[PDB]
């Protein structure tokens, strides 16, 4: 897996060329905001069972169709499947925030995630709704400001929704 | 590639576990080092063409068989002097990346896996290159944190080729 | 899904064998169990509606809290008293479907498996169902073989959320 | 796996339904005719390498150029192999008998066998003949009148010729 | 298929190693045995008609019941006597196959893997094949290196069979 | 796998056949060529460590593009891969000289190594050319005059030859 600085050096490395000044800046300001990043992780790991579950209460009153007899999450055992599921998506989600870079997300979880969904009947819209919906609850626990030093977190809320969002495009 | 941020992520990884408080503690101190690291990075990346030019004049000083033997493997030739630079080159910018890096990830990925299979497959002697990194060490210009954090990998890639 | 002539086949198939005489016997005694189970399952299914309509009234009356709380996981509202009366029938089909099955198969793969981790989610207490499925016990109205089978898997689910 | 109650169960629960009394008296029938159906296991257990010897000896008359040279039966291995593949059939039919249901046999023995056999070169018309063999001779034992109480075992023999016939299908 | 050629490629391979000298002097060594075989493979091949017409009637002679008794495994059918001369044609055909290899692979992979099996499965005795391999190596008429080699394949499948 | 005796029994086998007196005469011409085919072998293996640094500075020399930055063949790893595979195929290439059939070099090497190229983007054709500089370079030891009992090789160079074209074919 790549972290943002590993991100920009791989970059760099193809082209045979040193990191610009531009870039190094770039990484400057990344650390300069790094305890706001790591409030991030801590917060939606510190909340990750109200976040899955505050989601699926959405879905399932959004898509009652899941949850009805023969639906893909009805019976314990699929609603933990799919309850589990989301933990995932959110664990990797975190790793990609402390990291500051996609890769591990793309590669040790949506990378062919489509394709086990088609194989298995798991309604992949579906799953990127409930990702939509773990994104809006951990953006809200995320940038609470209640129990922080004051300041502005909205670049790091855009690129946490950003890592949802491309979880959720490659489930639908 | 290895970094603390992506040792912290593989370890939780590897216990299927969200990262705990020692992870984003291990975070914290690579964020405190990373000013003067950049900074470093930042130094070493506008004097790399002198340090190149410099490294491989001490090479050849000390093995100066290197710049007269006929070989494939020597500097006896333009494309020979052409080679040694380039791979100088290889060292210093590798080196920059594991400042920026925060760690050797850089240096293991793209230099010292394969290393010694590569030596010697090519007749490449490492204290060719081990005289080059230690001219480096004496001429980056660097010192405080910076230096520390610069020998700690020009220091990592003289141990691989020992 | 366990039965006893599921378990019978996997233990063949386990050993890469035609079944024995041992699991020919089994599934006598399965046919001899079935025709009470499925008197059981009959007579359960008849009183279906009036045994979810008590059994959720029983729990309302042990722990009244369920009706006065706020909070998603209640039945203090109209969509909370409809979630529980789901919850409560969908415990009894289950039941009629073990003693049609003649094991804990339907019970194992539809409601017990992930049971703790809804229960945990979801914030509902398993003393709730506890509660649920002692009215059934009582009120199903079977005895004889029949009331032994269906109580063996009612005890089996009370187990099973202890 | 299901069996035929479970078969019940699961079309059921895929609706939300409690079992018919028509599904639960069609149960109680199955259950009446249970001697008969373990009979049927236990005649062609018995006799498995029986059927499986005088369907190969049937199929090699019938179609000599598998056990020519350069056939794909010819040699002992290939032979050997195909004996086996003949005897796993068997195997996997006489579970779905004392099950009542057809997923064993589907699930562990014929999904993914069609394309297994066109990766081998092994002839799958001539496997479904062999299966068309071993069902004639097992419906002979299995029916044979004598040493048994008489009596009619017509649907049992029916229900054991589908699962032959689904083989042999699944194989051409 | 088994030969001191794939036998030495084998053994490399399994331990990702170019072949060693050892190896080659196994090359050496069946390059020395072959000439003889090959005119053993030759010498069989010419006989192979009157070999398999005569080791035949040596079984029938030996167990003439087998071309009296009714059933789908004796030489009492045209058909039956027609299997026979084909099964010893090709014991015959497959031993000539190992003098060409320079080993057993030939036997072991067409006739030996299996033979077992198929003798229970249509009731042949391996005494009958036993009593025509005895024969075949009384009559194949060779001596010398040829007859040592050709008796090892013979006695190889003698002791297959028993 | 075959050597070339048992691809010709194997052949005659698929038929029924004996082995002709003509395919006979053909394996005595190859026994009595024993000793200059184990020649072949023994120097290229003793000399395997040349012929692949030789192949790879002359395929380096041709495509520069290879070991420029972002090249298949820049970073010690990748290059060290790519000497690696060479060392594979030339080993395989020994094992079909040694067998004199080129089966074991079709089974353990050269089948699905095209597929595995193109999912890894290793360039089959320059792997192709890097084959071809080791041919040469293997047959100039091979047929090194120097320190060999004087004769003609020329069958075994094409054979050999013919062996690292069917590996350069298989990943062009
Ligand atoms: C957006 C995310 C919200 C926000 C963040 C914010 N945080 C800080 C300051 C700090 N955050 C931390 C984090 C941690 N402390 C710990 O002990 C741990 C566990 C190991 C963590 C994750 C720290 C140490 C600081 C500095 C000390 C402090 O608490 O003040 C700021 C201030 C700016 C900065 O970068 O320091 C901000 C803005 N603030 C909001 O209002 C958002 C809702
Ligand atoms: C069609 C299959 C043939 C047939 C069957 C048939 N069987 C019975 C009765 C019984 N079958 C058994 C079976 C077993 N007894 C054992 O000990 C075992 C091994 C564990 C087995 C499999 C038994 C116990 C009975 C009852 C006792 C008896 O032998 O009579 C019947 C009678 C009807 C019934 O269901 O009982 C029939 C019809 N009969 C035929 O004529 C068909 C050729
Ligand atoms: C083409 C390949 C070149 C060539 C070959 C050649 N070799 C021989 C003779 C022999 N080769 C060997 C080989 C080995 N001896 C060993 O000890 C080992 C290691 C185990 C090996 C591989 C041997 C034993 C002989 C015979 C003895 C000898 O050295 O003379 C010949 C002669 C013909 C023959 O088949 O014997 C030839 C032609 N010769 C050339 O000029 C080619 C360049
Ligand atoms: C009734 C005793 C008490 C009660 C019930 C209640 N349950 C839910 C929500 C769920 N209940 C289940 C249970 C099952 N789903 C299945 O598939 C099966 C097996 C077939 C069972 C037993 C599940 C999974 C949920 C959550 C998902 C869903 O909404 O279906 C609620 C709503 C909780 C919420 O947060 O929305 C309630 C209220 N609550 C009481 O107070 C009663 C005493
Ligand atoms: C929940 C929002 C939705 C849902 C989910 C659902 N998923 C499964 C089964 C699987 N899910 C995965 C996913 C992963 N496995 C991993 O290790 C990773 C990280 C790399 C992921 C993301 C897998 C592999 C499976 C299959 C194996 C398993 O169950 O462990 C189910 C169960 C399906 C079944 O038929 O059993 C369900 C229900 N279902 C919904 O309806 C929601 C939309
Ligand atoms: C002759 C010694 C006695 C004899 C022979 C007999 N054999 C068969 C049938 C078979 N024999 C074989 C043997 C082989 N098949 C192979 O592929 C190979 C290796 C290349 C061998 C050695 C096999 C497999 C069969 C069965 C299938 C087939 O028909 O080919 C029969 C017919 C048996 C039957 O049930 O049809 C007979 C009669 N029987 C005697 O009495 C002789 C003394
Ligand atoms: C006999 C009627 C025909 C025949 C058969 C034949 N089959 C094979 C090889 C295989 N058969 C299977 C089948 C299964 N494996 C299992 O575990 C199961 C249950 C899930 C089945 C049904 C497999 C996997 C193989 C390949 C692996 C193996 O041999 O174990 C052969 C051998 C083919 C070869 O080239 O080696 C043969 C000959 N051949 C005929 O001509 C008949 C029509
Ligand atoms: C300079 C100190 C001495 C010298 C150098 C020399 N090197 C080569 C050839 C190679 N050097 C490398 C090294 C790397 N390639 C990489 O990808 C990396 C990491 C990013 C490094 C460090 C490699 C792989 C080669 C061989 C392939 C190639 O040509 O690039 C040569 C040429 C050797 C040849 O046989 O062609 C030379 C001359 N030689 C001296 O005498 C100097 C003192
Ligand atoms: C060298 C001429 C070219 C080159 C090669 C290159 N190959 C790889 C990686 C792999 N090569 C193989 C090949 C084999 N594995 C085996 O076990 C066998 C024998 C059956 C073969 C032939 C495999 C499987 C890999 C992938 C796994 C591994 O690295 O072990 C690389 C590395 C690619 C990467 O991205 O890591 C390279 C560079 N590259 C060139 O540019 C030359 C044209």
């Amino acid at each position: 897996m790549l972290d943002a600085f590993t991100k920009v050096v791989s970059q760099a490395d193809t082209r045979g060329a040193y990191v610009s000044d531009a870039e190094i800046d770039a990484l400057k300001e990344m650390v300069a905001a790094g305890a706001k990043r790591m409030d991030v992780v801590n917060r939606i790991t510190g909340n990750a069972s109200t976040i899955v579950a505050n989601a699926a209460r959405g879905l399932f009153a959004e898509q009652p169709q899941l949850i009805a007899p023969g639906g893909n999450a009805y019976t314990n055992r699929r609603m933990a499947a799919c309850l589990r599921d989301m933990e995932i998506i959110l664990r990797y989600v975190t790793y990609a925030v402390f990291a500051g870079d996609a890769s591990v997300l793309d590669d040790r979880c949506l990378n062919g995630l489509r394709e086990t969904y088609q194989a298995l009947g798991v309604p992949g819209a579906s799953v990127a709704t409930g990702v939509s919906k773990m994104k809006e609850a951990a953006i809200a626990i995320a940038n609470d400001p209640n129990g922080v030093t004051q300041g502005d977190c909205s670049s790091l809320m855009a690129e946490l929704g950003s890592y949802f969002d491309r979880a959720a495009a490659a489930v639908s | 590639m290895k970094t603390p941020l992506t040792e912290a992520v593989a370890t939780a990884d590897s216990q299927g576990r969200f990262l705990s408080s020692t992870e984003l503690q291990v975070a914290f101190g690579r964020f405190r080092q990373a000013t003067a690291s950049l900074d470093a990075a930042k130094g070493l990346s506008s004097k790399a063409q002198s340090l190149a030019d410099g490294a491989a004049n001490a090479v050849y000083q000390k093995f100066p068989y290197t710049t007269q033997m006929q070989g494939n493997n020597f500097a006896s030739t333009p494309t020979g002097k052409a080679k040694c630079a380039r791979d100088i080159g290889y060292y210093i910018r590798i080196i920059t990346y594991c400042l920026i890096a925060g760690g050797t990830g850089p240096l293991d990925d793209y230099l010292i896996g394969g290393l010694a299979e590569i030596n010697r497959t090519f007749d490449l002697s490492p204290s060719w290159y081990v005289e080059a990194l230690k001219y480096i060490k004496a001429n980056h210009g660097l010192s405080g944190d910076p230096a520390v954090e610069a020998n700690s990998y020009i220091d990592y890639a003289i141990n691989a080729l020992s």
